[PDB]
RNA sequence: GGUUAAGCGACUAAGCGUACACGGUGGAUGCCCUGGCAGUCAGAGGCGAUGAAGGACGUGCUAAUCUGCGAUAAGCGUCGGU
RNA sequence: GCGAGGGGAGUGAAAAAGAACCUGAAACCGUGUACGUACAAGCAGUGGGAGCACAGCUGUGUGACUGCGUACCUU
RNA sequence: CCGAACCGACUAAUGUUGAAAAAUUAGCGGAUGACUUGUGGCUGGGGGUGAAAGGCCAAUCAAACCGGGAGAUAGCUGGUU
RNA sequence: GUCGAGUCGGCCUGCGCGGAAGAUGUAACGGGGCUAAACCAUGCACCGAAGCUGCGGCAGCGACGCGCGUUGUUGGGUAGGGGAGCGUUCUGUAAGCCUGUGAAGGUGUGCUGUGAGGCAUGCUGGAGGUAUCAGAAGUGCGAAUGCUGACAUAAGUAACGAUAAAGCGGGUGAAAAGCCCGCUCGCCGGAAGACCAAGGGUUCCUGUCCAACGUUAAUCGGGGCAGGGUGAGUCGACCCCUAAGGCGAGGCCGAAAGGCGUAGUCGAUG
RNA sequence: UCAGGUAGAGAAUACCAAGGCGCUUGAGAGAACUCGGGUGAAGGAACUAGGCAAAAUGGUGCCGUAACUUCGGGAGAAGGCACGCUGAUAUGUAGGUGAGGUCCCUCGCGGAUGGAGCUGAAAUCAGUCGAAGAUACCAGCUGGCUGCAACUGUUUAUUAAAA
RNA sequence: CGGGUAAGUUCCGACCUGCACGAAUGGCGUAAUGAUGGCCAGGCUGUCUCCACCCGAGACUCAGUGAAAUUGAACUCGCUGU
RNA sequence: AGGUACUCCGGGGAUAACAGGCUGAUACCGCCCAAGAGUUCAUAUCGACGGCGGUGUUUGGCACCUCGAUGUCGGCUCAUCACAUCCUGGGGCUGAAGUAGGUCCCAAGGGUAUGGCUGUUCGCCAUUUAAAGUGGUACGCGAGCUGGGUUUAGAACGUCGUGAGACAGUUCGGUCCCUAUCUGCCGUGGGCGCUGGAGAACUGAGGGGGGCUGCUCCUAGUACGAGAGGACCGGAGUGGACGCAUCACUGGUGUUCGGGUUGUCAUGCCAAUGGCACUGCCCGGUAGCUAAAUGCGGAAGAGAUAAGUGCUGAAAGCAUCUAAGCACGAAACUUGCCCCGAGAUGAGUUCUCCCUGACUCCUUGAGAGUCCUGAAGGAACGUUGAAGACGACGACGUUGAUAGGCCGGGUGUGUAAGCGCAGCGAUGCGUUGAGCUAACCGGUACUAAUGAACCGUGAGGCUUAACCU
């Protein structure tokens, strides 16, 4: 099964009307070392939620 | 469906699944803390888990069962010479699981997964 | 003034269109000729056992290829030109 | 990243002449702005036409709503 | 005679822009013989070879491939700014 | 017999009734709806075409007068015939004319003719262009399942090549599921191990690099770059010897080319 | 060309050795549907062109085996029984192998005797565990009537293997 | 016509009305043989009544890479008619 | 002069085979006349000789579409419509006593066999059923499956031919491709709208599903009938097929639970265990899913009717169901039952909750901007679910049982290991219904569900009524 006629522009750009990406809604702040970091887990220095959960 | 049924196949046949959380298991027992992927970390805690509980009883039985389900001998020993006592007063929950992003390769959400004590 | 009611009603654009502006891609067009094409007038009409045509391998201060050359190897002698 | 690529500086008449190099069309793909578009049925235009924006009543862009309207070639 | 290697190719499923321009998987036949295989040789296109299917002769066969006669011819189809 | 004013059935004729069941959905007025908004008859209005008229314009043909005027009339077109033109490249006119105070080409805008078209000009471009009147043609493209290049669509879709299988710690690194080291797990083991001939030809080892190649990443590689590496009286080839077969002095045969073959000479798979 | 171990008749097959590898996208999820497999109540070919596919049979020893026949066959016809482990017979048997010693010699890599040590089936009796002892992998389905071709072979490389 | 089946256009045994057999382009038999054609039975079963559940590989989601046939142009509904 | 099925090229829908179209002779189905049959009697039922139509269903005619391709017969799967009705429902006439029939009218709600033979469609046969309807849909359905038949190349028979070959004669064998762009359809989300925002509960325009029926018993051996036989109407029970839900039971599955066991490799060895062999092979089995398991459904009732039956009643002093008026009448229709449903843009209703700042600029208006503010609520993230492809939907986030673990129980398997005793030994017995035990049940903050941040604002247009101020 194939196309009988070239989709248009326009339809390709109505079928990637839902292929927008979603950037994360905000970012959270470790209480003790400051660094920022995705909700629910470590920093990028090991703390979560204000201990130092792993070296390096 | 899969209605009320518990365990991840993760892909693999029942065989590759009880080797690999075999050797998991045994590399969390030796290391104190390992990092994985957060779907077997959340499957490895029913396993370790319960080894530990039988490490708060020692007996040759127990220890036959241990090695049963291990087959490391080093790991049954820190498992009832160190573990066992450690957590004697715990009432389960001797692992925690800690998120940490994912993975470069292939983009998998990562955890570690250490003993409570380490 | 307020409340209620009835009637009417703009500001949304996930995306899409047209126009314009500015870009990307791509290599058309114009301009260009140490390459071709067709002739005219002349020349020469052969080369080879004194080893040809055509090659192989070498040859530099040289790793490669082109050009030249042949263990006297980008060259040797001599007579002229410059 | 002792990258790729880029921004400056400098050369030059010129660097959107920077070697992916004269000119640099078209298909095709983007960013920005103006207007239209989420109760509406078909060759997508054409005739009529409101509103909005813009430049100086007019010119330009857009085009709600409405009459008419089934591509081209060949055979 | 039964059965591996080896030589085949009866059935089914898969695959059919394949992993593969003929295979894979499970079964299947021969398996001391008119057997199978390596290396080299010979037969050439109206010709070869053929336990014969017009089979095979380099993924090509009721007359191979390459070059030439050659711009064959086309009362046919298409196209003609 | 009662009852007291009509009754009966032919003919011809207008309009209607039954006869009358079909498959996606009303579905046999185009629809709404209509008792006229149906049908018949008569009449007067009006709507209605690129027909006719009005106004303006162009052209063909014929008259009539002096190319012009006047006049009448004509102007839908396939095959096809006839007539008249636009533009492109090149030659002369041209040692002229335009052009670095900006040519050709590109891209806009304005004006202009009945059309092919023409003219002017902003920006881009950075060295050519060419009037007029003649002359010559590789002289005009949307189609030929045309030819070449470029770029779309499907679509960020299918797929990433055997379902033997991975887990973790450490190292290096800009970055590690894939590389290195370690422990564990799994798979082949008449092979998925080891070694030759054939075929290939540097793929071998070491260092270095990660653009492209590797169906992902890559620090890794049979990838790029550089350097290194193949040592024989005894292994193999060459060599001596012959098989099938080939060639073959003379020779025999054949228009020519050539065919066959003797003495010989080659030819391993021995 | 080479050819280890345990089981095995074996170069089959299963698990391993030496040795070599996890097949150059991964991570999740646990819908329909497709592919490759496992099991299935009652029924058991009712399926379908056709039992296609699947299921089934499957080893060794012994007992036993019809028509027909070219006297070879048919035949593994069919059908059936036994099968693990332990002990005893026998501190390991029958058999194989064979040292010292002894004797002889035409004295050797000799003959004869002798048998220590090593290796070792199969059977019988008794006992014993399990639902199941050819336990896995492996490994014939069988019988009856009939067409055609005697037979083993050959063929349309790539839709026909057959008469 | 007989047999087999509850039921048999196939099968087996006959009959002879051979459309259109017939004797080495052989006739009629024939043990054995056949991945050969037809028919019947036992065993066996998800072939089926009539499907259910399960184990794996895809399909689905995320990250990386990234095709194809087709295509006059599309603002690409049903019905009844034309 | 022939053959080509071993075939080939250029062309044609200028021209056949399939399907469509036009047509309707033929076919099928109605009707008109009424010779007669029917003891009598044309019309209960048949209807000769002839006549008139309807359908588009057969066999054909034509050659308009397609030859730069519109795949065939049958089966399978899935259907959908018509009604000329096979069953069930309603009715008139009967040469209708009853039971059971014949014929015609109304009626399309639902229902409407399994097998043997054959490639069959069909048909015959066996045995069922209330019945086993007739047709249309490319003789519905091969980008859904099959490929037995027809219709390539191999081979043979009969037959024809001198032969190559040939035969809607026969016989054995013989490759079925496509990852869905659009329409459509089944599901499931995102956007915006609905005029301040938000959380809920609804109304119900509209749409869909469902609608089958047997047998037995009572009425009643009554009505009817000479007997034989044997009802209507009404009522009760129990089935078939179909559908929905569910898992308590009976079971299947149960590679995540327990055990037996063969071969082999390993953990030094014994003992005990693990890997591999289809889950190695097997025996059991928890949760879940599930059918063969077991609950429930089709209705009653109402409205308006079909054919049909009437009442009163003139036109037409009679008669007449009809013209005025009135009444009955079926599984069809509209409801009643179940589900969806306000994108019902005609965007509805009800309840509750939230927001009561300052300033500036301008082209001066439903205008723009800054500062302050950030609610109700939402979303996101996390732990998750008998919810699920992904979205979505539901639960929970420390003021906490959301998941895992842990504790106790249940269930399943069937007496672990170690030690001791008996036995030469295999093994048996005791400790011991032991040990282990998934998805189950009841508990439990041990682990993980972080303080925040983010989105969403700041009283909500104009006009006109009504009411109050
Ligand atoms: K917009
Ligand atoms: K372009
Ligand atoms: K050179
Ligand atoms: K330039
Ligand atoms: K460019
Ligand atoms: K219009
Ligand atoms: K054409
Ligand atoms: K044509
Ligand atoms: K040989
Ligand atoms: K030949
Ligand atoms: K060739
Ligand atoms: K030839
Ligand atoms: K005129
Ligand atoms: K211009
Ligand atoms: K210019
Ligand atoms: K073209
Ligand atoms: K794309
Ligand atoms: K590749
Ligand atoms: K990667
Ligand atoms: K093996
Ligand atoms: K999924
Ligand atoms: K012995
Ligand atoms: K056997
Ligand atoms: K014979
Ligand atoms: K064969
Ligand atoms: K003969
Ligand atoms: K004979
Ligand atoms: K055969
Ligand atoms: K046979
Ligand atoms: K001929
Ligand atoms: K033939
Ligand atoms: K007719
Ligand atoms: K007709
Ligand atoms: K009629
Ligand atoms: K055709
Ligand atoms: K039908
Ligand atoms: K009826
Ligand atoms: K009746
Ligand atoms: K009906
Ligand atoms: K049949
Ligand atoms: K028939
Ligand atoms: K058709
Ligand atoms: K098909
Ligand atoms: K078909
Ligand atoms: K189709
Ligand atoms: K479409
Ligand atoms: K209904
Ligand atoms: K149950
Ligand atoms: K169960
Ligand atoms: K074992
Ligand atoms: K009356
Ligand atoms: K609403
Ligand atoms: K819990
Ligand atoms: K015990
Ligand atoms: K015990
Ligand atoms: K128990
Ligand atoms: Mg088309
Ligand atoms: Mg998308
Ligand atoms: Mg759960
Ligand atoms: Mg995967
Ligand atoms: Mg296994
Ligand atoms: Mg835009
Ligand atoms: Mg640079
Ligand atoms: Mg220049
Ligand atoms: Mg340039
Ligand atoms: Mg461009
Ligand atoms: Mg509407
Ligand atoms: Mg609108
Ligand atoms: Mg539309
Ligand atoms: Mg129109
Ligand atoms: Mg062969
Ligand atoms: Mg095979
Ligand atoms: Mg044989
Ligand atoms: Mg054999
Ligand atoms: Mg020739
Ligand atoms: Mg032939
Ligand atoms: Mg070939
Ligand atoms: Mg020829
Ligand atoms: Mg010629
Ligand atoms: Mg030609
Ligand atoms: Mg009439
Ligand atoms: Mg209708
Ligand atoms: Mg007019
Ligand atoms: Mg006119
Ligand atoms: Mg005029
Ligand atoms: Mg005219
Ligand atoms: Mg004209
Ligand atoms: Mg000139
Ligand atoms: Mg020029
Ligand atoms: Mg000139
Ligand atoms: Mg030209
Ligand atoms: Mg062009
Ligand atoms: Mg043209
Ligand atoms: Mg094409
Ligand atoms: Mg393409
Ligand atoms: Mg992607
Ligand atoms: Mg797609
Ligand atoms: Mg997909
Ligand atoms: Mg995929
Ligand atoms: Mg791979
Ligand atoms: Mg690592
Ligand atoms: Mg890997
Ligand atoms: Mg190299
Ligand atoms: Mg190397
Ligand atoms: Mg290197
Ligand atoms: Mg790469
Ligand atoms: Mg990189
Ligand atoms: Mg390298
Ligand atoms: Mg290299
Ligand atoms: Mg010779
Ligand atoms: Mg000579
Ligand atoms: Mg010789
Ligand atoms: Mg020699
Ligand atoms: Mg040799
Ligand atoms: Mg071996
Ligand atoms: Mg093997
Ligand atoms: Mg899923
Ligand atoms: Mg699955
Ligand atoms: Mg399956
Ligand atoms: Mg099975
Ligand atoms: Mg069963
Ligand atoms: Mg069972
Ligand atoms: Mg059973
Ligand atoms: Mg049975
Ligand atoms: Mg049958
Ligand atoms: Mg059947
Ligand atoms: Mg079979
Ligand atoms: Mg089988
Ligand atoms: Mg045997
Ligand atoms: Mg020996
Ligand atoms: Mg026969
Ligand atoms: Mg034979
Ligand atoms: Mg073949
Ligand atoms: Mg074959
Ligand atoms: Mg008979
Ligand atoms: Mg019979
Ligand atoms: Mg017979
Ligand atoms: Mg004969
Ligand atoms: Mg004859
Ligand atoms: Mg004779
Ligand atoms: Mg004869
Ligand atoms: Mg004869
Ligand atoms: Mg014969
Ligand atoms: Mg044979
Ligand atoms: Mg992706
Ligand atoms: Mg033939
Ligand atoms: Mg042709
Ligand atoms: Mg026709
Ligand atoms: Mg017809
Ligand atoms: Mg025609
Ligand atoms: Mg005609
Ligand atoms: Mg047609
Ligand atoms: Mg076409
Ligand atoms: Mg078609
Ligand atoms: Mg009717
Ligand atoms: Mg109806
Ligand atoms: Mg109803
Ligand atoms: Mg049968
Ligand atoms: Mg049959
Ligand atoms: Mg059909
Ligand atoms: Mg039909
Ligand atoms: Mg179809
Ligand atoms: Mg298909
Ligand atoms: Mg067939
Ligand atoms: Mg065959
Ligand atoms: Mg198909
Ligand atoms: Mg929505
Ligand atoms: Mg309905
Ligand atoms: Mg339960
Ligand atoms: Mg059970
Ligand atoms: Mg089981
Ligand atoms: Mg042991
Ligand atoms: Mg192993
Ligand atoms: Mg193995
Ligand atoms: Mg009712
Ligand atoms: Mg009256
Ligand atoms: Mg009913
Ligand atoms: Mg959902
Ligand atoms: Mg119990
Ligand atoms: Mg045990
Ligand atoms: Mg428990």
């Amino acid at each position: 099964a194939v196309q009988q006629n070239k989709p248009t522009r326009s339809k390709r750009g109505m079928r990637r009307s839902h292929d927008a990406l979603t950037a994360v809604t905000s970012l959270s702040v470790d209480k003790t070392s400051g660094e920022k970091h995705l909700r629910h887990h470590i920093t990028a220095d090991g703390y979560y939620r204000g201990r130092k959960v792993i070296a390096k | 469906m899969r209605h009320r049924k518990s365990g991840r196949q993760l892909n693999r046949n029942s065989s590759h699944r009880q080797a690999m959380f075999r050797n998991m298991a045994g590399s969390l027992v030796r290391h104190e803390i390992i990092k994985t992927t957060l779907p077997k970390a959340k499957e490895l805690r029913r396993v370790v888990e319960p080894l530990i509980t039988l490490a708060k009883t020692d007996s040759v039985a127990n220890r036959r069962l241990a090695f049963a389900r291990t087959r490391d001998n080093e790991i049954v020993a820190k498992l009832f010479n160190e573990l066992g006592p450690r957590f004697a007063s715990r009432a389960g929950g001797y692992t925690r699981i800690l998120k940490c992003g994912f993975r470069a390769g292939d983009n998998a959400p990562m955890a570690y997964i250490e003993l409570v004590d380490r």
